[PDB]
């Protein structure tokens, strides 16, 4: 089983923007390994951003291949995002997911570091150097500039999502709630108020401002404290690698392009994986196994991406799976009929997967599914 | 066992709880600390609105479980 979506040709495309752009002579950086941090902070900000497409020459003092270039993106990526210095934060409890932190703020200068680290992922990007970097997929759709979905939100904060699916579903004029079109967000322990519309303390009604309450709120989850510095993330970006190269891709080919591809072992994740309303004699779960054995690694990392929301796996194989509430399982459990699209939920690892009626049901439902979807 | 009761609004608290706990109690705590009667309180968790005399173990709410709370007019 094969599905080309052209990402062999997307890759080609982009790579050689960045090659045909490539700047003669070199950067040298140089740093100490007990100080990479703020070493490579001072220098790459001292340096022009095109500088950054020069090749890359590290020197780590006091000691003695690029190579340790190599080394370099990876000490200098688990440094920057280490929920440690506060300008990162992990989404779920971990998930080996990596947010940026509303109380960044705590350091005056964290956007001069965002403008940074924003330059350390373009460089990585246009250097063909892979990086561990925890971003979600709606965090690269917001690089990608693409439309944040409600189905984002359940991936961020699945109780705030589930909240306004409880709104959506219930009249709530009925239960009588008393709730306006503004928000408070607490940073530090100070409190500031957003309407979400002009005037907003103005109430929400059963119909139908409450579908519009739901997307502004929506709207307002995805940026919640971090709009400053998401911006400076982006044009400390823009400045090396331009935004619009990357529109070959999405999220989760931008994904793939960054972290690199994973090897993915089908007897691991099968021995990990859990069910509901299903078990491992469910003629569908012997067939999600089968589809799994047939197919190639990219298809595997695309089906991964669209249960777990990452091609990444975690350091111990699928029985360290985390999900955003703690430790959980690949997990597949059998809803609706056999007219249902697959659908899952990436906070708890958890497809979705309809009693189907054959084996060649299943494979066409579940690729259209993982390739044309999120 | 801690639970938080967040709201739409923003505004969230800390609650101190016993699995073995009715929603009536967790509203009365709410009255306590936030000063709101029990009769304005709406409180949900994972889609599901929450009755008085059932218990927080009813619903599979755990530690650092985020309950969120409507109010009435």
């Amino acid at each position: 089983i094969a599905y080309e979506r052209g990402f062999r040709w997307k890759l080609a495309h982009f790579r050689y923007l960045c090659q045909s752009n490539a700047l003669p002579s070199h950067v040298k950086i140089n740093v100490s390994r007990q100080t990479l941090f703020e070493d490579s902070f001072q220098q790459i900000m001292a340096l022009k951003p095109y500088d950054l497409r020069r090749r890359l020459y590290v020197i780590f003092r006091g000691e003695e291949y690029g190579g340790l270039a190599r080394e370099w993106f990876f000490l200098l990526s688990h440094e920057v995002l280490n929920p440690m210095y506060c300008l990162f934060e992990y989404a779920g409890k971990n998930n080996y997911c990596l947010q940026i932190n509303p109380a960044s703020t705590i350091n005056p200068d964290h956007l001069s570091y965002f403008c940074f680290i924003g330059r350390f992922i373009a460089m990585a990007l246009f250097h063909g150097k892979f990086i561990d970097t925890g971003f979600s997929l709606p965090f690269y759709k917001r690089m990608l500039s693409k439309k944040l979905t409600i189905k984002d939100l359940e991936s961020i904060d699945t109780e705030f999502y589930n909240s306004l699916i409880w709104i959506r579903d219930n009249n709530i004029e009925e239960c009588g709630l008393e709730m306006y079109f503004s928000v408070d967000m607490e940073i530090l322990g100070k409190v500031t108020s957003h309407d979400l519309k002009l005037g907003g303390s103005n109430i929400l009604v059963t119909e139908e401002n409450k579908d519009e309450y739901i997307g502004l709120m929506t709207e307002w989850r995805f940026s919640r404290g971090v709009q400053e510095q998401t911006k400076a993330f982006l044009d400390g970006f823009n400045e090396v690698v331009p935004l619009q190269w990357l529109q070959y891709f999405d999220e989760k080919e931008l994904e793939v392009m960054l972290c690199g591809m994973q090897e993915v072992d089908l007897a691991d994740w099968q021995r990990n994986t859990v069910y509901r309303h299903y078990t491992r004699n469910s003629k569908q779960i012997i067939w999600f196994w089968q589809f799994v054995k047939e197919t190639d690694n990219e298809v595997r990392m695309r089906l991964l991406q669209f249960v777990t929301g990452t091609c990444r796996l975690p350091l111990g194989g699928f029985a360290e799976l985390m999900g955003s509430n703690g430790p959980q399982k690949f997990c597949i459990e059998k809803v609706g009929k056999d007219t249902w699209l697959p659908r899952s939920h990436t906070c708890f690892n958890r497809l979705d997967l309809p009693p189907y009626k054959s084996y060649e049901q299943l494979k066409e439902k579940l690729l259209f599914a993982i390739e044309e979807t999120e | 066992m801690h639970i938080f009761v967040k709201t739409l609004r923003g505004w969230s608290i800390t609650l101190e709880v016993e699995p073995s706990d009715t929603i009536e109690n967790v509203k009365a705590k709410i009255q306590d600390k936030e000063g709101i009667p029990p009769d304005q309180q709406i409180l949900i968790f994972a889609r599901k609105k929450l009755e008085d005399g059932r218990t927080l173990s009813d619903y599979n709410i755990q530690e650092k479980s985020s309950l969120y709370l409507f109010l009435r007019l």
